RNA sequence: ACCCCCGCCGUUAGUUGCCAGCGGUUCGGCCGGGCACUCUAACGGGACUGCCCGCGAAAGCGGGAGGAAGGAGGGGACGACGUCUGGUCAGCAUGGCCCUUACGGCCUGGGCGACACACGUGCUACAAUGCCCACUACAAAGCGAUGCCACCCGGCAACGGGGAGCUAAUCGCAAAAAGGUGGGCCCAGUUCGGAUUGGGGUCUGCAACCCGACCCCAUGAAGCCGGAAUCGCUAGUAAUCGCGGAUCAGC
RNA sequence: CGCUCAAACAUUAAGUGGUGUUGUGCCACUUC
């Protein structure tokens, strides 16, 4: 229930209730930023990677 | 503080009496930052002064804190394991921390309902001495007297 | 004066006096004073003879309270007990009935702590 | 004719319009003592006026905004000081020393992460 | 009589095109207000630094958005054309109304 | 808690509305512990599921505004 | 108190307004 | 140290603000009007033990003036060679290993929320520096187009209907709360404390029994400041008061 | 209030014992 799990969040054959956000890259269901479509873990990487437009290290 | 002596913190003078002792004790009645309460309480106390005694409020306030002002406290010194209570002098900037505080206690021990009248009537008995705040001074002073035995560790 | 048949609120705010009445609180106390137009300030020791009668005839006749109310509460529970439902099994054992905590807390309907371990 | 300075304090900034006259002190409308009803911290604002004896000779229409109530009075201090030092540069020799022309950068420091209140670590444990 | 909104993620490139706009416009017809530096939105998304049970020492970034405004009273037939063959942004956003 | 259209599942009403046609028995396998007891399903004995099995429980007149799940515990120890 | 479900000092904590808090 | 925020000033800008300046005013920054200031957000300036004196071999230290800011101005970003054979193969990657009408796939439902009990972390308090209620006032940084919902109506209310504007420094979440003023309560297990429970009720969502959030009546508990021990903070800190956001149909 | 006990708990990385304090009848030694 890892592989097949990802292909379940693209179908939505039943109620909209059973719909949830899924990490595009990895496949996590927890900590998925509705802005990126990524999970807290990797979007951090792709944030070290500068492959994320605009996204920059912040300090104040 | 192990590095520097840590210079004492200077607070701003009163806004009605212009004195660095008044506000020094105000923030002492102050709880959680509500500087207003303790201030109002304080003055409503000095209004009790001018009603009970024809004296001037700040006068009975200067003489009150002075009375509950510890001359010689008792502290603890370590001399090779053994742990005594070596008495000695009370730093001139401690007498002021304590005294202003030691009125706070007994005024919060009073049966009186309103807070103004607990610091008012208490400061009217501190300048007298018979107050139950000075009875927190007379006590610690006794602990030093009776301990004047182990005085040869006065450092 | 005995208002709830046997309950006697006296010597205090007439509005708050009705609070100690089983079935009356802080919302029904502001209602009976406005339907009989009575002073919510004056104490109970001093009011019209027709006012003790006024609130006694009204209040004790407006709805259910006192002991006949507690009476029904027990029954309502005794109905959750008889057939034996879930919102019944929670009275029947004494645990909380809102699916709350039981692994910790819940001492309100679990009594004092028992330890043993 | 006019005097002006610019004093700030914790987001709460304040302008200062000085004009020769009575002792009138209107701040964004609002009578002076009125806009600080029941606030002992008030009377501290008009401090740079008794250090110059020109309290009963100068009105002043203030325009403060931002921050809380008590912090504002601090943005009126820096302002009244800069206003009576502009049209009067000589009052500065005996003004700055007593302490009246300083920003005072004491600001609520950012809350840290791993804390509730920046300098507030979760009640430690070990059991 | 004409307004334009410049949104972007890099104020360096955004400010260069904001200034680029004034040169052509002004110096060919209409009175034109300089670059108006509008308030700055910032999307700060904080995240747990570690990949597991390490709720602390985390790391957070921000997605700054720079917004600048410029107006141009008269849309000169000489400027309308002066603002189509000289405009070469990149990762910038622009909008035009009336 | 719902108020308009007291919720339920149609299947169960399906297999029971035929029981009101010629009043036969009162037996049926169910899975909708969610649904609401019908004031018209009085006297039947439904078997409600709880993750473990089916519990045959009789319905009366007092219990109506409740659900089947109430009369079908899920915690082995009641 | 702040833990009250029927006071001004309560509704200012539970987010809700209800009867005991100004509204349209 | 080179970077960012906050402190002082100036340049560039005037759909943010301003009877400051005058004119009209439904006397509301609402119209004209203006860039001053406030602000907004970019560019730079500034502070280098530089100046004075004292101490000193130098480095450096102590004192004073100027100054918005001194001796690192407050705050962040930044964590070495390695250690913990620390953590995670369940985020992903990945050698080895086992399963393969199955250790894989589906679904409804249950469960992860079970309670004789124990620890960590928490919130609310046990009240007169307070509880309650009315009126009245002041933030920052943020977030919002089947989302934020102005205002009108019903309703005790949660809410619903009607409907304006808003992809937003233009509309909206928006009352900030404690504060201020007036009022009540008058030391009581209380108008403290709101745990628990009965009844009625609203909304999201196929569906709230197991298990949701919230409203009203009612019921109103342990609780009168906490043993051993133990916890945080050197200043706008602790404490104390609020507000929003990520996650989300809701919680 | 003092005195004896079997536990819950607290002191230590851990163990042990001790002890602290409630409950009950009236720092030492050690970690194969
Ligand atoms: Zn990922």
């Amino acid at each position: 229930a890892r592989k097949a799990l990802i292909e379940k969040a693209k179908r939505t054959p039943k109620f909209k209730v059973r719909a949830y956000t899924r990490c595009v890259r990895c496949g996590r269901a927890r900590s998925v930023y509705r802005f990126f479509g990524l999970c807290r873990i990797c979007l951090r990487e792709l944030a070290h990677k500068g492959q994320l437009p605009g996204v920059r290290k912040a300090s104040w | 503080a192990r590095r520097r002596r840590a210079e004492v913190r200077q607070l701003q003078p009163d806004l009605v009496y212009g004195d660095v002792l008044v506000t020094a004790f105000i923030n002492k009645i102050m709880r959680d930052g509500k500087k207003n309460l303790a201030a109002r309480i304080f003055y409503d106390a000095c209004k009790i002064i001018q009603e009970k005694t024809g004296q001037e409020p700040l006068k009975v306030f200067k003489q009150a804190v002075e009375n509950v002002k510890p001359r010689m406290e008792v502290r603890s010194r370590r001399v090779g394991g053994a742990n005594y209570q070596v008495p000695m002098e009370v730093s001139p900037r401690r007498q002021q921390s304590l005294a202003l505080r030691w009125l706070v206690q007994a005024a919060n021990q009073r049966p009186e309902r309103r807070a103004a009248v607990r610091i008012a009537h208490e400061l009217m008995d501190a300048a007298e001495g018979k107050g139950g705040a000075v009875k927190k001074k007379e006590d610690v002073e006794r602990m030093a007297e009776a301990n004047r035995a182990y005085a040869h560790y006065r450092w | 004066a005995r208002i709830a048949g046997v309950e006697i609120p006296r010597n205090k705010r007439v509005d708050v006096a009705l609070t100690y009445i089983y079935g009356i609180g802080k919302a029904r106390a502001k209602e009976a004073l406005e339907k009989t137009g009575i002073n919510p300030a004056t104490r109970v020791k001093d009011l019209t003879e027709a006012e003790v009668v006024r609130l006694r005839e009204y209040v004790e006749n407006t709805w259910k309270l006192e002991g006949e109310l507690r009476a029904e509460v027990a029954a309502n529970i005794k109905r959750l007990m008889d057939i034996g439902c879930y919102r019944g099994l929670r009275h029947r054992r004494g645990l909380p009935v809102r699916g709350q905590r039981t692994r910790t807390n819940a001492r309100t309907r679990k009594g004092p702590r028992k330890t043993v371990a | 004719e006019q005097y002006y300075g610019t004093g700030r304090r914790k987001e709460a900034v304040a302008r200062v319009f000085l004009r020769p006259g009575n002792g009138k002190v209107t701040v964004n409308g609002q009578d002076f003592n009125e806009y600080f009803q029941g606030l002992v911290r008030a009377v501290a604002a008009l401090e740079p006026l008794r250090a110059v004896d020109a309290l009963g000779r100068f009105d002043a229409y203030i325009t403060v905004r931002g921050g809380g109530k008590s912090g504002q009075i601090d943005a009126i201090k820096l302002g009244i000081a800069r206003a009576l030092v502009q049209y009067n540069p000589d009052y500065r020799a005996k003004l700055k020393p007593l302490g009246f022309l300083t920003r005072d950068a004491r600001v609520v420091e950012r809350k840290k992460y791993g804390k509730h209140k920046a300098r507030r670590a979760p009640q430690y444990s070990k059991r | 009589k004409i307004r334009i909104k410049l949104r972007g993620f890099d104020h360096k490139t955004l400010d260069a095109s904001a200034q680029k706009i004034v040169e052509a416009a002004r110096r060919s017809g209409a009175q034109v207000s300089g670059p108006i530096p509008l308030p700055t939105r910032v999307r700060r998304f904080t995240v747990i630094r570690g990949p597991f049970k390490h709720k602390d020492s985390r790391e957070h970034f921000e997605l700054r958005t720079h917004n600048r405004l410029v107006d141009i009273i008269n849309p000169n037939r000489k400027t309308i054309e002066q603002l189509m063959t000289l405009d070469l942004p990149t990762g910038v956003e622009i909008e035009i109304k009336t | 808690s719902l108020k308009k259209g007291v919720f339920v599942d149609d299947h169960l009403l399906e297999k029971v509305l035929e029981l009101n046609a010629k009043g036969e028995k009162r037996l049926i396998k169910t899975w909708s512990r969610r649904s609401t007891i019908v004031p018209e399903m009085v006297g039947h004995t439904i078997a409600v599921y709880n993750g473990k099995q089916h519990v045959p429980v009789y319905i009366t007149e007092n219990m109506v505004g409740h659900k089947l799940g109430e009369f079908a515990p899920t915690r082995t120890y009641r | 108190g702040k833990g009250d479900r029927r006071t001004r000092r309560g509704k200012i904590w539970r987010g809700t307004y209800g009867k005991y808090r100004p509204r349209k």
